[PDB]
DNA sequence: GTTCAGTCCGACGACGCATCAGCACAGAAGC
DNA sequence: GTCGGACTGAAC
DNA sequence: GCTTCTGTGCTGATGCGTC
């Protein structure tokens, strides 16, 4: 009987506290019984503790249906170098809700717009719809299975297909699993724990309970004896060794068969990095100035390197001549590049078997002999690999080095690191080349290198040190390498302030208020607000309760003639223009989709903000005063 | 080991593409006696149970049991292939990996042959009990299929009831509602033509107009179709495909 | 254009404003104020260039322009407190075969004049002047450039004056205290006020004294009167004095001069001097109204 | 109360398929005269008028003139369904929001009804005069309709010449030209010559009514508002109306 | 210039639909002894050859031999407006920009006229020499159009074989292959008859057969000729009047 | 011993190649 | 991409 | 000539991968 089914009791015994028999595939009810149990828990430890708790039962009663409950917490459907992705709408998940609860479309769109939540909706009602059979409860690895058919269905009428095998999913819930299947079914399944948590988990549940012992289980609680703090100290060392063991080989499929065969020590032994497999790419934390920098890397000798605005790109050269292109999302990304492939034997220098590299990619001109921006490279081609008649050019600036002619170098100081780089590869004018970093310690060349770098056609600074903390190791800490935005830089940027007239209902943690905003620019040879972007982001938690109750009386049933919007999302509400809100721009870019400034450069596109942030409330103000068109259009330009 | 000669090859084109639209892939059961097919749906909503018999066919030889593993689309293509009159012969022996049929012209000069590869196949079987049913009508198979491909339009459910006058479709949706009460036939026994209603006890239920459009494709096999209704029972549907075999529906209600 | 006078009707009464496309307008004679649109044709030939390629553009959906001019200007609260770029459109008018009337002042006076007594089905100006000038019918945002999409708003002065049911000095007054470019007006009561004033109060006269306060500020010189009578009976040309004819384009006239003072693209002027001359082709289609009269509305219980 | 019988319901079916397009919402006016409609188009170039008289029907009661609103598709799916042959009976009450409709199969074995929902809605209607065209030409629509289809598919423009000796029919594309005539062997009354232009992107959709009546009349007269008719058995007639292209 | 006559315009109005879908300009060449008109396709993987001879007409008057470039679509859409049953007429002068066509209807109530915009085109002209084909049969054209819907729906190539008392179509893909077998018949009210010399067997895209089979209701019998890697010969015999002749490059 | 300091997790945003749905009509097949 | 948000640790 | 549909694109609408 899984519908008491009690994770949240007090000390779990693997065996005699779970709900089906040793041998049986997982009852997908105790899964979606656990999530509703760590959904209603804060405490993020308490979270990895229940998580833990499952996942020890899981490789105490069936091994085997590991690798598949992995996927129901981590909602992920594989590696992602194969490609595969569930690839449905939401829309398809609200009509299918319609359908197997026989409700009609206006009202159930109605609730979840009131809820903010489908999962929500899909409890509390029923079609009446009374098959002949009584369905056969699911499985983890029959939901699993059916969410990697839904994947896989695709061609004319896949709509079809999708929505009829989702109603028999819906169909088959008993008492709650409803709810975590919509969430499922959209890539935001919501459980308030990532891949990090977990692995932390796992690590917990593999080292009370190892794999190879024969049931019932000789053993279950391998920090037995030792003091609480004690046991946490062996817990996170060996937390330590998994993480490690994760990020140098990204994909579960390598990693989970050979933990259950080998066991958590003895991981390493066989988990060799090499060309052909990527690797989990540093990440950069966002500081503002370089008194920051200089107590950040005090102790540490450091180099600068421009931000160049193009896509990040591993390359993976074995020494039979294949040679693999990845990006920071894991995606096989080769055969985007299919001349860069046809360049390799001039790259490298002759006395080298293979490699792996790391590459900043940006499209080049090739008589212009100059940088071009990222809305270049966006509108590149994806699905054809035809080098016959290639259209947009690139060039490759260096940044780091992991893996020459057989040895590992991750481990390594960027010092030694980036000598091997140079000492062992040739450049080539216009195809590729080094970043170029300057190594001093004076602020005067740091700022002077920031305005070469802006002027540079650039997005600002990337810092890195030599030795301390230099290694490519993600686990020890993720943020290794330091971005220098222009952004607070200035101390006050691109700041445009500017009329709400629309709002956008609030979900997840932002349901029962609003959630996203609308704004327009003024036009004054019109008297008329142009629609500018969608605000979301930045607001705090109260100052957002003081927007809603500022903003509750302010709809209108109708739209206002005053308005222009055109493709952009037609707004829940719409609101009578009577504040206006300072905003904070990253860069203005000539959207296809926003009505403004349509005509002051090019006829049709208009101007949107890349990476818009909210700022404060201008309450002294009336709505026509604020920014016009113009303007936009005058620091567009000022970006050349 | 089979062989199975039958002369008018326009009841099988007839009857694999009205399942079509159903199910893709089913298998038949293929014994000394005929052939069976029985099939369930991905929604598992709608059940389907086609039967064969030996003295339809001309020249019928089975000697070992056979379970033959099919896909609708492409035997329906080949079908699509052949000529009406044509008489059909479908041949295999021991564990052959693909199927042959021969198409024959009224012609002589004219023999055409195609080969469909055969596939694996496990399906889930069901014992649907026989049962009296509490009302029985037998209506002729346009003046249902038009009922509902008409009434389609009207709503997405229907809720039937029949009774001892007439039986009553009635719906209602997106543009208003729409009644359709067939009385039942009696001064004139017309037999081909005919509506005719028999009833212990009034049934009145709900059902998917999806499905019934999906059922409706067999009409062209019988001028005249029977509806068995009993209370919280699967409708039954059936097209008595002359003296070659029987054709049955089971839909799950919307109770 | 009076201030902020939209904003109240498009609060009020939207039902007067109608949304509409530019092939709706087929065969309509429209009176175009000449200054405001060279006006925006200068936002050094870019002020010829709009007046080129914005005719041609509403000669090709059945619109024939009448350019109005202006003449003396009244003592405006600005411009009482040059023609070379003009005449150069004059220039192009005849060698384009579009008529050019000169009002004798401002030409949205003029314009209005005309639309009040049949002579032309609707204007084109932004300035709501010509609504309160007795216009029943406006049609604004036509003289916009192609990539700028702006649908063409109708405003309907018969449906605005119906609705609220104040009479045309009762809008005239409206005009003046919301804020016109005669005079200022009271800075401290809001826009909203107005129809509500003037529902109470149908004058600026009986509205202003019947409230005597030192929070409400009226006009220091007030101008609120004699802006009344302006818009009233301004000073315009007969209507009928010119009988309005669209004469046979020229074909090369324009253009051995167009490329010769002002270099531009050959194609683009010479394929618009043709497009234009095709466009006279059409022109023709009609409207059951002016064959059989309105008997009236039909309204369902 | 409304109440109207029609035997001949096919006709029904033939006139929501005509109106139905040009018009998606249409308002009729039920009087004691019978069942009347007109409405504009789009552009405001072209109007019609349905016309039928309480003679023609089976059974008639009517206490007030009523006006009904209703969208001319809903109608067209909801007679999509309704037998070729099947009386169509018409009902109403007092002040409701639907229509009720009756249809009996001959056979009298299927019986259906129905029961819609209404809208509101106040359209402007014109008042046509009593006139005498210049032109009148009498002759069977399928030939008509053939004819326009055939010219739309060069160009859009049409001129249509009446006078003694014969109808014409000229257009041109982009393609080149063409010319078609109809010979008195069709019927033409004159009393002054006519020739005028109109748009085959009206015509075209006007020629949907050939089901409808086995002849149509075409009444010209100069800088007149073409007028195409089709009779409606003996209970009336349909009209439309159609502004030049000068 | 030339003007000609015939009674039977459907005849022409067939001429011109069987080559719609082939190509959409071609050079139509006039003389005094008739009609030809040589061109390849839009891939040049074919040819086409059609000829209608003087004498078929009903009337014929060519006193300056000429060629026009001629936009087939164009009329295409001006024989669709025409009953088949018509009497056709065509005029063309010396200084070729426009054509006129003449509907005369059987019912003289309706005889019509219409001026098409001519153009100048130059087909690149080749020279095709009769051959003795190793294989060559004639068969009734319905079930050859039947045979081509058919294989044309399982695949995209197709096999002939052509044996000395059997010939057969082929075709294979994912769901099989496809065997339409044709034995000789030696009197009925149709007939299939094999010219053999020596066996053979070719392959042909089944794509532009689905364009070729349009032709159908120009002729009862469909005559087909080949060898070892030729291009397949299929002749529309157009009555006592001339003929249509496809040419279609064998795949490899 | 708590006002900091850092993690980690998901709130939200803007573009754009691909890729399939939804009319819409000629077209052919079916009759 | 980016900003806020709740909580354990930081370590005085 | 009529039937419903099929095979036909063309244009519109999002999902998911950059950042
Ligand atoms: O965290 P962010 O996305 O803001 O920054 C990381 C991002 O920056 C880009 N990048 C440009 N140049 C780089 C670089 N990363 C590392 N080194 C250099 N030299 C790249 O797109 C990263 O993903």
């Amino acid at each position: 009987d899984p519908s008491g089914y009690n994770p949240a009791k007090n000390n779990y015994h693997p065996v005699e506290d779970a709900c089906w028999k040793p041998g049986q595939k997982v009852p997908y009810l105790a899964v979606a019984r656990t999530f509703e149990k760590i959904e209603e828990v804060s405490a993020r430890l308490r979270m990895v503790e229940t998580l833990s708790n499952l996942l020890r039962s899981v490789v105490a009663l069936s091994p085997p249906d590991l690798l598949p409950v992995l996927y129901l917490s981590l909602n992920h459907l594989g590696p992602p170098q194969q490609g595969l992705e569930l690839g449905v709408g939401d829309g398809v998940l609200l009509k299918a809700v319609a359908q197997a609860t026989g409700r009609q479309l206006e009202s159930v769109r109605a609730e979840a717009a009131e809820k903010g939540d489908v999962g929500l909706v899909a409890e509390n009602s029923r079609s009446t719809q009374r098959l002949m059979l009584p369905p056969p409860p699911l499985t983890a690895s029959g939901v699993f299975s059916k969410f990697r058919d839904i994947a896989r269905l695709t061609g004319s009428a896949s709509t079809a297909k999708k929505i009829d095998i989702i109603k028999g999913l819906f169909v088959a819930c008993r008492h709650s699993e409803a709810r975590f299947i919509a969430r499922s079914l959209s890539g935001r399944l919501r459980l308030g724990l990532a891949e990090q948590s977990v692995l932390a988990a796992l690590s917990q549940a593999v080292s009370l309970t190892p794999p190879g012992q024969e049931f019932p289980p000789a053993m279950v609680d391998a920090g037995k004896g030792k003091t609480a703090e004690a046991r946490k100290t062996w817990l996170e060392e060996q937390g330590m060794i998994l993480k490690q063991t994760f990020c140098e080989v990204p994909d579960l499929d390598r990693i989970i068969p050979v933990l259950l065969e080998h066991g958590l020590e003895r991981l390493p032994e066989h988990c060799k990095l090499s060309p052909g497999i990527p690797l989990k790419p540093m990440l950069a934390h966002p500081t503002r100035g370089i008194s920051e920098v200089l107590k950040r890397f005090e102790e540490a000798a450091f180099t600068c390197e421009y931000k160049y605005d193009g896509q990040r790109a591993q390359i993976h050269a074995l020494e039979g001549g294949e040679v693999k292109i990845f990006s920071r999302n894991q995606e096989d990304n080769t055969g985007k590049y299919p001349d860069i492939i046809s360049r390799i034997p001039k790259i490298k220098l002759p006395s080298v078997t293979s490699f792996i590299l790391d590459t900043e990619a940006v499209a080049w001109d090739r008589e212009k002999k100059q940088i071009q921006p990222f809305q270049v490279l966006t509108t590149r081609k994806r699905k054809e690999v035809d080098a016959s008649e290639i259209q947009v050019q690139v060039c490759l600036y260096a940044f780091d080095l992991i893996y020459l002619n057989g040895e590992s170098l991750v481990r390594e100081p960027l010092s030694r690191r980036r000598q091997l780089l140079r000492e062992n590869f040739v450049e080539t004018e216009g195809e590729f080349v080094f970043a170029t970093s300057l190594d001093t310690k004076d602020i005067e060349q740091i700022a002077e290198f920031l305005e070469q770098s802006v002027k540079d056609s650039c997005e600002g600074l990337m810092v890195k040190t030599l030795d301390v903390d230099a290694t490519y190791e993600i686990a020890k800490r993720s943020h290794n390498w330091l971005k220098l935005k222009k952004d607070y830089l200035d101390g006050v940027g691109d700041t445009l302030d500017l009329v709400v007239i629309g709002a956008y209902l609030g979900r997840g943690k932002r349901a029962g208020r609003y959630g996203g905003f609308l704004l327009a620019s003024y036009d004054e040879d019109s008297e008329e607000l142009q629609a500018i972007c969608k605000l979301g982001t930045g607001f705090s938690d109260e100052e957002l309760e003081e927007h809603h109750q500022s903003l509750k009386a302010l709809v209108l049933p109708s739209p206002r003639p005053y308005v222009r919007i055109d493709g952009a999302v037609i707004p829940d509400h719409w609101l009578d223009p009577s504040a206006v809100w300072e905003v904070k721009c990253a860069d203005l870019s000539l959207s296809p989709i926003y009505p403004a400034a349509r005509g002051l450069v090019d006829s049709d596109k208009g101007i949107s903000l890349r990476f818009p942030r909210f700022i404060r409330v201008r309450e002294d103000k009336q709505p026509e005063q604020a920014t016009t068109s113009a303007q936009v259009a005058c620091l567009y330009r000022k970006q050349s | 080991m089979f062989e199975a000669r039958l002369v008018q090859g326009s009841i099988l084109k007839k009857v694999l593409e009205a399942l079509k639209d159903l199910i893709n892939e089913a298998c038949w059961d293929i014994s000394s006696s005929g052939v069976n097919l029985q099939s369930m749906d991905s929604s598992h909503v709608s059940l389907v149970q086609l039967t064969l018999r030996s003295e339809g066919f001309d020249t019928y030889r089975c000697d070992r049991n056979l379970a033959m593993g099919v896909n609708l689309t492409s035997m329906s293509k080949i079908l699509k292939c052949a000529g009406n009159e044509d008489i059909i012969t479908l041949r295999a022996e021991d564990n052959a990996d693909t199927l042959a049929l021969v198409f024959e012209a009224p012609n002589q000069e004219k023999v055409s042959d195609y080969e469909m590869k055969l596939m694996d196949l496990d399906v889930e079987q069901l014992g649907i009990p026989e049962q009296e049913y509490s009302c029985v009508v037998k209506m002729p198979s346009g003046e249902f299929a038009r009922i509902c491909r008409d009434l389609s339009h009207i709503g997405d459910a229907v809720v039937i009831s029949c009774a001892k006058d007439g039986v009553k479709f009635s719906a209602s949706g997106e543009l208003g509602n729409g009644n359709i009460k067939l009385s039942q036939t009696s001064n004139v026994d017309k037999e081909e033509e005919a509506v005719t209603i028999e009833m212990n006890e009034p049934v009145q239920l709900t059902f998917a107009l999806r499905y019934l459009n999906f059922f409706t494709k067999a009409t062209p096999l019988s001028s005249t179709v029977t509806l068995s209704m009993s209370a919280d029972v699967p409708l039954v549907v059936e097209y008595k495909i002359a003296d070659m075999g029987h054709l049955k529906y089971y839909l799950a209600p919307k109770i | 254009g009076i201030q902020g006078l939209a904003k109240l009707i498009a609060d009020v009464a939207p039902s007067a404003i109608r949304e509409n496309d530019i092939k709706s307008y087929f065969g309509r004679k429209v009176a175009i104020d000449a200054s405001m649109s060279i006006y925006q044709f200068l936002i050094t030939t870019s002020h010829l260039m709009g007046m080129f390629y914005r005719t041609i553009r509403m000669m090709e959906n059945g619109i024939k322009p009448v350019y109005v001019f202006d003449g003396k200007p009244p003592q405006l609260k600005s411009g009482e407190l040059t023609k070379q770029h003009n005449d150069e459109c004059k220039h192009l008018l005849s060698l384009m075969g579009i008529p050019y009337l000169d009002a004798p002042s401002e030409a949205e006076a003029s314009c209005a004049a005309l639309v009040k007594a049949g002579k032309v089905y609707a204007a084109a100006t932004e300035d709501m002047a010509c609504l309160t000038f007795g216009s029943p019918v406006l049609m604004r945002h036509l003289t916009a450039s192609e990539a700028k999409k702006l649908p063409i708003q109708e405003f309907h002065l018969s449906r605005i004056l119906q609705e609220l049911g104040l009479n045309q000095e009762q809008f005239v007054d409206l005009c003046i205290l919301l804020g016109s470019d005669y005079c200022e007006s009271i800075r401290g009561i809001g826009p909203k006020r107005a129809v509500d004033l003037i529902q109470k109060h149908k004058s600026i006269e009986e509205i202003v004294r019947r409230l005597d306060p030192n929070k409400y500020p009226v006009p220091e010189n007030w101008l609120h009167k004699e802006a009344h009578q302006l818009f009233l009976e301004p000073e315009v040309l007969d209507p009928e004095s010119v009988e309005l004819k669209w004469s046979e384009p020229n074909e090369e006239e324009l253009i051995k001069f167009m490329c010769g003072e002002k270099q531009f693209s050959e194609e683009r002027i010479r394929s618009g001097v043709k497009r234009l001359s095709k466009s006279r082709q059409g022109s023709t289609q009609g409207r059951l109204d002016d064959f059989f009269k309105v008997t009236g509305s039909l309204s369902s219980a």
